[PDB]
């Protein structure tokens, strides 16, 4: 017996098998890198996690989204925004960050 | 949904 109500989390594929990719390095500019490595990024190839991680923290330190509306990043008049193709952008969007960020990579 | 810290759901709006 077992109460304890617990999914069974294991390598179980009997009709499926798990839906992953090897996660793919992306190509950047001089733009990106320039702000990659002043936040720390040792590397020359990240994944789309790792651009969240360090282009995140560019638009952190340079406090470039709003003061009240954390969801809500101008980057007006830096090249930021502008290379994403806008003018601001919603992290609310995800479908928009992945593009906005494939815009700037190469595959 | 908030106000979500933007440290929180940019990092954290990756796929899997």
């Amino acid at each position: 017996n077992t109460n304890m109500s617990v999914p069974t989390d294991g390598a179980v594929t009997t009709s499926q098998i798990p839906a992953s990719e090897q996660e793919t390095l992306v190509r950047p500019k001089p733009l990106l890198l320039k702000l990659l490595k002043s936040v720390g990024a040792q590397k020359d190839t990240y994944t789309m996690k790792e651009v969240l991680f360090y282009l995140g923290q560019y638009i952190m330190t340079k406090r470039l989204y709003d003061e009240k509306q954390q969801h809500i990043v101008y980057c007006s008049n830096d090249l930021l925004g502008d290379l994403f193709g806008v003018p601001s952008f919603s992290v609310k969007e995800h479908r928009k960050i992945y593009t906005m960020i494939y815009r700037n990579l190469v595959v | 949904d908030g106000g979500t810290t933007f440290e929180h759901l940019w990092s954290s709006l990756e796929p899997d």
